[PDB]
C-alpha cells in the first residue's frame, strides 16, 4: 500500500496510498504530460526500467503491457515496492 | 512536403469507373486526377487502366487534354504517344529519328476494383493491398456506387468522423441518434492483416488502414444486412474526394431511398468536420474515454509514419503484425 | 507577425449587439468574429457577453456552429459545454467520468458598451480602457448605430483618413469641401488619458488610441450639436470591420437622412484608401507640414510599440503620461 521510485536523474519519492502515480510525480515536480486523466489518450506514457506493474489503461497493447517497459501513470500503479522510470 | 510521404505506399481511390468513362467522349479518358498533391492522368490503354503523371516529357503540356489513340495516350500539343509504361513510341515530327531515351513520363500502379480506380504511388515496399470491401462477390447483395463527395477536411479527420459514436446525439438527432442506446461503449480493437476490427451491439468494422472503412450492419441477423464502404482520397493537405459504396440484401426498395439518406447524414457532418482547425489534428486535443477508436487510430498512423522512416521491413511489420485485444480467434 | 503584438492590449470592437442577437435564432449567439487574425466566438451566457477562442478543446470544431444551452456554450460536434470561464462543465459521452483538467478553451475580457461588443486579447498590462464616446448618457441626443462597414484597408490607414484635413477638396469635393476654407490648419495636439485631443474652427476630436475617433461638432449651421464616433477593428493584416455611431441634438429628422450621407462620404473614401499600397505604410512615405495629425499618430504608435517590448509599466507610461501642446487644462 506504498511504493518508492527512482530515475536516470536519481530523484526518488513515495506515492502515498491516496495518490495516482501521476499526481505523486507532479507533486515532486516531474514534468509529465496529461490530458485524459483516465487511461485512454496516452500522452502520459512514460518508460519503465524496473518494477512489477498493474495496468488500468485502454491505450497500451496487451504485448506492451506485458513487457514492463511502459506505464500510464494517470491510472496505473506498481504492486512491487519500487519502480524505476527512465526519466 | 514529407510528413505525408508514408501515404504514398498505400492504394488510394482517385475516381469512379463511370467518372473515367464520362470524362472524354471516347469513354477511354483521359481524366485528370490529383492525389497527395500529385497531378496524374488516368486512361484506359487497351485492357489496362494506366496512370501517369499528367505532364508530358517534351514541352510539359497536360496529357489530360490529350486523347487515347489505340493503346497509347497522345499529348494534345505535338502529338507524342505514350505506352502503358509511360515510354514515348511516336514523335510525329521526326518519325524516322531515334526517340530520345528521356522521352518518358512516370507511371504508377493503377488497378480497378469495386467500381473505383486505385493508384499506388510508391510500390517499393511491395506490402500494401487495395482496401477490403466485404460485399463484393456476395450475390445476395445489391451494390450501389454513389457519386464521389468532396469535403474540405483531411482523410484522417473524415475517417475519424465515420467511426465516431459520441456525435450522433448532436449532429444526427433526426437520423442516427438512438435515444435508448444513447451513450457509446468502449470496444476491443484488433489489428489484423493491416485492418482495424471492432464490433457493437450489431455493427462490425473492418478498416483497412489508413482511410477505408467497411461497416457491416446486421439486424441481429434476423432481418437482413447492409454494408457501407467509405474511403477517402487524400487529394491535398486540406481536401478529400470521398467515395461511398453500399450494398444491401433487401434490394426490393429504391436505391434513391438509401442514397438520399446517406446524402442527408453526410450533409449533417460536412459543415462541422470542415470547421475543425487546424485541419490536421495537433497534439493539444483533449480526449476522454469515449475516444478510444480515435486515439488507437492515431497511435497506429504514427507507428506507420516512424516505421516508414526505418524502412521497408519495419513498415511491413507495423502494417501486418497482428495486435489482438478481443477474444475472437484468427 | 508579432509587430502587431502590442495591439492585443487594447479593447477592440468585434460586432454590434444586434449582429450578435441576429446571428442565431435564439438571439443568444454564438457569433464568430476575427480580431487581429484570431478566430473567436462571442455568446451571451447568463448575464455576460462571453468571448472564447472559436475552437473546441476536444476535437477542434468551431464553437460558433454550436448553440447556447443554459449559461454555457455547447459545441456542435459532441456537445461539450463551456461556462463563462471557458471550462468544460459537461462531457455528454462519459457523464459519470471526471472532466479532464485541460478540457478548457481560452477566454477573453469581453464587455458591452455603446451597443458594441469589445474584446481585450491580452489583459496582462491592465491599463487600457474601452474608447470614449462623448454622447453616451447625454439624454439630449439621439444615438444611431450604423451597420458595420468593411474596408480592404488597415485600421491605421482608416484612422488616418478620418482625421485627415487635406483630402476634402479632392475626394469629397461636393459633400465636405468648403471653398474658402481650402487649406488645412496645423493644430495643437495633446495627449491626455491615452487619447489624442485637438480642435479646429468647431470640430473637437477625442481619439482614444489606437483606433477610435470621437468628433463633436458644434455646427456653423445650427448652434446645436452632432457627434461622430468611429472605431476601426483590425481583423487581419489587410482588412477592417469599421463601426460608426452618431448622435445628434436636432433629433427631429429622419435617421436615414444622415445615414445616407455618412454612407456616401465613406463611398468616396473607400476606393482610394483601399488603393493605398503597401497596406501598412512604409518608411518612405514623404509627409508634409499639413500632415501633422498623421505624423503625431505614427509617432505615438511607434513609441507604444517600443514600450510594449520594455514591459508593462513602460507601456502604461507611453499610453497614459500626458503631453500638452495647446493651452487647455484637463
Ligand atoms: S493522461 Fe491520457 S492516458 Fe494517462
Ligand atoms: S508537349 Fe507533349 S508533344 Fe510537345
Ligand atoms: S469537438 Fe467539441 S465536443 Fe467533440
Ligand atoms: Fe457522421
Ligand atoms: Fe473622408
Amino acid at each position: 500500500e506504498y511504493e518508492v521510485e527512482l530515475k536516470k536523474t536519481g530523484q526518488i519519492f513515495t506515492v502515498s496510498p491516496g495518490s495516482t502515480l501521476l499526481q505523486a510525480c507532479l507533486d515532486n515536480d516531474v514534468r509529465i504530460e496529461a490530458s485524459c486523466e483516465q487511461g485512454v489518450c496516452g500522452t502520459c506514457i512514460t518508460p519503465v526500467v524496473s518494477g512489477d506493474l498493474e495496468h488500468h489503461d485502454t491505450y497500451l497493447s496487451k504485448k506492451e503491457r506485458e513487457s514492463g517497459k511502459w506505464i500510464m501513470p494517470c491510472v496505473s500503479r506498481c504492486k512491487s515496492k519500487k519502480i524505476v522510470l527512465d526519466l | 512536403n514529407d510528413e505525408r510521404e508514408y501515404l504514398r505506399h498505400f492504394w488510394h481511390p482517385v475516381c469512379t469507373v463511370t467518372e473515367l468513362e464520362k470524362a472524354h467522349p471516347s469513354s477511354l479518358g483521359p481524366l485528370a486526377v490529383k492525389l497527395l498533391n500529385e497531378q496524374l492522368v488516368v486512361a484506359k490503354l487497351g485492357d489496362e487502366y494506366v496512370a501517369m503523371r499528367d505532364r508530358c516529357a517534351h514541352r510539359s503540356a497536360k496529357l489530360s487534354l490529350g486523347t487515347v489513340s489505340g493503346n497509347r495516350l497522345q499529348c494534345p500539343y505535338h502529338g507524342w504517344q505514350y505506352d502503358t509504361h509511360g515510354a514515348c513510341q511516336l514523335v510525329p515530327a521526326c518519325p524516322n529519328s531515334p526517340i530520345p531515351n528521356k522521352a518518358k513520363v512516370d507511371r504508377f500502379d493503377c488497378e480497378e476494383r469495386y467500381g473505383l480506380i486505385w493508384i499506388r504511388l510508391d510500390s517499393s515496399f511491395d506490402c500494401t493491398e487495395i482496401p477490403y470491401f466485404s460485399a463484393a462477390n456476395d450475390p445476395r447483395l445489391r451494390i450501389v456506387i454513389q457519386e464521389p463527395y468532396w469535403w474540405d477536411a483531411t482523410a484522417e479527420r473524415r475517417w475519424e468522423n465515420f467511426t465516431d459514436f459520441s456525435h450522433f446525439a448532436f449532429i444526427h438527432p433526426g437520423t442516427l441518434f438512438d435515444p435508448n442506446n444513447a451513450e457509446p461503449p468502449i470496444v476491443p480493437m484488433d489489428r489484423f492483416n493491416g485492418q482495424f476490427r471492432f464490433v457493437y451491439d450489431s455493427f462490425s468494422y473492418t478498416c483497412s488502414m489508413p482511410f477505408a472503412i467497411n461497416l457491416e450492419v446486421s439486424k441481429y441477423s434476423s432481418s437482413s444486412l447492409h454494408v457501407l464502404f467509405n474511403v477517402s482520397c487524400p487529394v491535398d493537405s486540406h481536401t478529400t474526394k470521398n467515395f461511398l459504396i453500399f450494398a444491401r440484401e433487401q434490394s426490393d426498395d429504391s436505391d434513391y431511398l438509401h442514397i438520399a439518406f446517406n446524402d442527408l447524414v453526410f450533409a449533417e457532418d460536412k459543415p462541422v468536420i470542415e470547421s475543425q482547425w487546424p485541419k490536421d489534428a495537433p497534439a493539444d486535443e483533449v480526449s476522454v474515454v469515449a475516444d478510444k477508436v480515435s486515439i488507437q487510430y492515431r497511435k497506429w498512423l504514427r507507428e506507420l509514419k516512424e516505421a516508414h522512416k526505418e524502412g521497408s521491413q519495419a513498415f511491413r511489420s507495423a502494417l501486418l503484425d497482428p495486435v489482438i485485444e478481443s477474444d475472437r480467434s484468427y
